């Protein structure tokens, strides 16, 4: 496939790199929690100019 | 302004020669590269990595 041809010579040929894959996804985000006031920016009854 | 080299004026006439009557054997370094560093680069992880 990497030559293109259906008769290969003799000889080394690089074909490709081996890499391991991942095995599994971990996030790591901060512990802490706390709701986000976006209500007091979003939803004031006054704005300024 | 360098110097190109020392200063030798050959006393040339039409009837002197001058002809050495000792020898030095002198033994001299010549340095030549041959090969260089083989790389190879993996274009993929190169480009892209991960
Ligand atoms: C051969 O003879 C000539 C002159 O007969 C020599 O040349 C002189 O060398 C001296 C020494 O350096 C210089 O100061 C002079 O100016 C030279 N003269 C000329 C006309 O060039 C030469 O050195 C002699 N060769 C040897 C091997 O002794
Ligand atoms: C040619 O040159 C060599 C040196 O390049 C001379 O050899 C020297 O000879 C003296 C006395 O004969 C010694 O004290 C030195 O130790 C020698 N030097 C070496 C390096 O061996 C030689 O004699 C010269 N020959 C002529 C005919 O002039
Ligand atoms: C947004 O404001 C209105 C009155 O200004 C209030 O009735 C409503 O409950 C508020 N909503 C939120 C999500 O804070």
């Amino acid at each position: 496939c990497t030559l293109k041809s259906f008769t290969v010579e003799k000889g080394i040929y690089q074909t490709s790199n081996f890499r391991v894959q991942p095995t599994e996804s971990i996030v790591r985000f901060p512990n802490i929690t706390n709701l986000c006031p976006f209500d007091e920016v979003f939803n004031a009854t006054r704005f300024a100019s | 302004t360098m110097s190109l080299g020392a200063e030798n004026s050959v006393a040339y006439s039409n009837n002197s020669i001058a002809i050495p009557t000792n020898f030095t054997i002198s033994v001299t370094t010549e340095i030549l590269p041959v090969s260089m560093t083989k790389t190879s680069v993996d274009c993929t992880m190169y480009i892209c990595g991960d």
